RNA sequence: AGAACUGGCGAUGCGGGAUGAACCGAACGUAGAGUUAAGGUGCCGGAAUACACGCUCAUCAGACACCACAAAAGGUGUUAGUUCAUCUAGACAGCCGGACGGUGGCCAUGGAAGUCGGAAUCCGCUAAGGAGUGUGUAACAACUCACCGGCCGAAUGAACUA
RNA sequence: GCAGUCAAGCGUUCAUAGCGACAUUGCUUUUUGAUUCUUCGAUGUCGGCUCUUCCUAUCAUACCGAAGCAGAAUUCGGUAA
């Protein structure tokens, strides 16, 4: 190295247009907006395409995405709206682990007996042709 | 002896102190406060007192 | 007492905007003490100087911008370390006092304001030739 | 003292033949209840006119609802309260986007900070700053700048149980 | 009051290189390179140009946020001291027993020596410290001087000289005998 | 030690206060099922290592009525608050420029020009510059400072309350 | 019996180096009072001798801070049983 090299945490910002996912409650498991701040530990929300009313909520209930998308503070719910379908929130979304992984776990809670017989019977048949592939390079 | 000059480096160390009156700790000469726990970290200082 | 005197200052400098019609934006950064003492001296006959700080300036030509509201565009030049100096004698004399006289190793002339107008004191620095062969080069144009 | 509504709380004395037709005095009360805010409403009918709820009657309640409930607003509050060894009038804001917050962390505040309990405490004036730049307190202002923005470091997920088969990681 | 942010701003002069890692600092420059653990204070660096570093404490009471200027400086001391270096003289001060100093070593140890304190038939040493070099003043009468790129060692090293000769059972204004810092600074842009 | 009204203990188990005549809760046939009181819910120990906003770091922290004590007096620890004053006519702090003329002011003397020292504190020109804050000279010089301005851009000083 | 707060005063000069009046807050339970709860079908009643152990409000001994500490001597204080 000659470069400075100084590596910083690279913190999920709370800030106006990051989303947001609600951990705790009736809206818990829906995703959000965070409109304005209100002190260090409490902002407003907004989330009307998930179904999530316009609130004050503690930081503590929700945890923060990885996602921001433009939106001027202060936003009334409607021009939110408009804002969040513009930027394709739910489509990135979709498009991660973290909400891959909570489709996937829903899936299986929701398997009947039957299907977690199959899926054994799958998984028992794919087994055989990996440990054939394991026996040979 | 002692060039008039040396003496006063000295004195930098050695006598130009203030003390606490509680408790005779040696302070800093200009210091509002004493440093010690143990008075109350009084404001009851005194200069340290200067030779003849 | 700190009101009453910045007052006082409000006043000669209105007191100068009003009888004198020209005015001389200068900049002294650095200059001594001594140097605007004599600015003073060869300035007694016509010209005064008059040095202030400029948040006083500014705020004290806004409060002027009804009646001689035209030096609204003077207050893009009072910045950094400026002065001024007052006047109704001729331009190009005045001017040449100021920026060559009791020079040392003098002050700098940045704009002048001449009834509404403000001189770059570059093109007072005129040499009658510009002036002469642009009568010239018309005269030609039309023949 | 509980979760906060507000009040319009009336009275006025009751009627003699002498006076029909008395004054309607009106008290704006932050209380849980009805029951506490008519009771708040002649606790200080007492000390200001001078009335007792024997004499006088209870004409209308009523509860106001926050105006602008989703819109966030800074709030200056005016209190008195009495304390161990004096009684003292205080100046604070608060950031919160309706008056029924803003007095419930006010009245936490005052517990935590001066040890004063809801029964020593009058609230005099809340007021919805309109002019931020009026805001006259420091851990206000500091929410009051333009693109705003903070971390929250070292973040503790609650394990929902006992055994962990992995080392936790505060990274948020 | 809590304060929701607050930084402060290193610059990084031309020649020295700084890299952090887990709050692990290391500082190169022409001199050489100092390292220093920073793990004991929650700060968060970031770079915004080879030329400058800011520091910050995010949420941080009066406490934590008073940490902060002072892990500037520390770091500040790092690149001056592998640039700059730094340099503190000391004086020889005594009324009648001329205090004779020099420097002795075991399995290459480097002590600096001290005979006649006070007449003192005892000998007093002070380990060398690694990276400060001794050397003594040719022009002026006794001085020594400890040199190094490290402050923190140097006026250390400079205070256990000083105060190996501490005059015990005299008036200490009367005596004024010892070996005291005369002067603190550089070994470079003048003395 | 001695009275007043009431409630207790004595004569009374039970739940709570670890413990305990008198406190809190509640008074008692033999049992089942539900709900509670006072008091509790990390583990001992039945019951949220519950939710929420703050406060507190104690090389002698603190932790619950009766109750198993603490005071006059102090703190530039940290929190919130009050009051007077300064400040968008630009302060506070930081960096930078200027810091002048009568005049080496009068005495005093080896020599003393702002700065060993006596008495005076005046004027000019000022945006400002003391008949002088220091450092330095044999005495001048040179440097510094009060004073003013350049940049910056919203807070700053002092005394207090708990 | 022991320790504080205030500072008039002492200390050639100087309140506080060392002290400290007038007043005033406390601590202790080796004094002595006060009380009468336990023991009057009995807890051997003083001092010494002997031996162990504890308290620290420390006399000595260790290392310090302070002085009206020049040295020598002393005094004031800290950590210390
Ligand atoms: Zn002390």
């Amino acid at each position: 190295s000659t470069d400075s090299i100084v590596k910083a945490s690279n913190w999920r910002l709370v800030e106006v247009g990051r989303v947001v996912l609600i951990k705790k409650g009736q809206s818990a498991g829906k995703l959000a907006a965070i409109v304005e701040i209100i002190d260090q530990k409490k902002v407003l929300i907004d989330g009307p395409k998930a179904g999530v009313p316009r609130q004050a909520i503690n930081l503590g209930q929700v945890v923060l995405t990885p996602l921001t998308f433009a939106l001027p503070r202060g936003a009334r719910t409607a021009t939110v709206s408009k804002k969040w379908a513009a930027a394709a929130v739910c489509e990135k979304w979709a498009a991660s682990s973290w909400a891959k992984k909570i489709a996937q776990r829903e899936r299986r809670a929701a398997l009947t007996d039957f299907e977690r017989f199959q899926v054994m019977v799958l998984r028992k048949q794919k087994r055989y042709t990996v440990k054939k592939a394991l026996a040979k390079a | 002896i002692i060039e008039p000059s040396l003496k006063a480096l000295a004195s930098k160390y050695n006598c130009d102190k203030s003390v606490c009156r509680k408790c005779y700790a040696r302070l800093p000469p200009r210091a509002t406060n004493c440093r010690k726990r143990k008075c109350g970290h009084t404001n009851q200082l005194r200069p340290k007192k200067k030779l003849k | 007492g700190i009101r009453e005197k910045k007052a006082e200052y409000f006043a000669k400098l209105r007191e100068y905007l009003e009888e004198y019609k020209s005015l001389f934006v200068v900049g002294v950064d650095n200059v001594s003490s001594q140097q605007m003492h004599e600015v003073r001296k060869e300035l007694r006959g016509r010209a005064v100087v008059l040095m202030g700080k400029n948040t006083m300036v500014r705020r004290a030509i806004r409060g002027f911008l009804s009646d001689l509201p035209d030096f609204e565009k003077l207050l893009p030049f009072v910045k950094g370390n400026v002065g001024f100096v007052f006047t109704n004698e001729p331009l190009t004399e005045i001017k040449n006092v100021i920026v060559s006289n009791r020079v040392a190793a003098g002050l700098t002339v940045v704009q002048v304001y001449d009834n509404g107008q403000v001189f770059p004191a570059a093109a007072a620095p005129a040499a009658t030739s510009a002036a002469s062969g642009d009568a010239a080069p018309a005269e030609e144009a039309a023949a | 003292m509980a979760h906060f509504k507000e009040y319009q709380v009336i009275g006025r004395r009751l009627p003699t033949e002498s006076v029909p037709e008395p004054k309607l005095f009106r008290m704006r009360i932050f209380a849980s209840n009805e029951v506490i805010a008519k009771s708040r409403y002649w606790y200080f009918l007492q000390k200001l006119h001078k009335v007792k709820k024997a004499s006088g009657e209870i004409v209308s309640i009523n509860q106001i609802n926050e105006a602008h409930p989703t819109k966030v607003k800074n709030f200056g509050v005016w209190v008195r309260y009495d304390s161990r060894s004096g009684t003292h009038n205080m100046y604070k804001e608060i950031r919160d986007v309706s008056r029924v917050a803003a007095v419930e962390t006010l009245y936490q505040d005052m517990a935590a900070r001066h040890r004063a309990r809801f029964r020593s405490i009058h609230i005099l004036k809340v007021a919805e700053i309109e002019k931020t730049a009026d805001v006259k307190r420091q851990y206000v202002k500091q929410f009051l700048t333009k693109d705003l923005k903070f971390p929250l470091p070292h973040r503790v997920q609650k394990s929902t149980k006992t055994f962990s088969y992995k080392r936790p990681s505060t990274f948020y | 009051m809590k304060y929701i942010q607050t930084e402060q701003q290193i610059e990084v002069p031309e020649g020295v290189t700084v890299s952090i890692k887990s709050r692990i600092v290391k500082v190169v420059g022409p001199r050489g390179t100092l390292t220093k653990n920073l793990k004991h204070i929650d700060v968060t660096f970031t770079k915004v140009n080879n030329q400058l570093i800011k520091v910050a404490v995010h949420n941080g009471g009066r406490k934590h946020v008073a940490a902060l200027r002072t892990v500037k400086s520390l770091v500040d001391n790092m690149i001056t001291g592998v640039t700059k270096g730094y340099k503190y003289k000391m004086r020889y001060v005594y009324a009648h027993f001329p205090i004779n100093v020099n420097i002795v070593e075991k399995d290459g140890a480097k002590f600096i020596e001290v005979r006649n304190f006070l007449g003192d038939k005892k000998i007093r040493n002070v380990p060398v410290r690694d990276g400060v070099t001794i050397e003594f003043s040719t022009n002026v009468k006794d001085e020594i001087v400890l040199s190094g790129n490290s402050v923190e060692d140097v006026s250390q090293n400079a205070a256990d000289l000083q105060q190996i000769c501490r005059v015990r059972n005299k008036d200490i204004r009367k005596f004024l005998d010892g070996i005291y810092v005369s002067h603190k600074g550089f070994i470079t842009e003048d003395l």
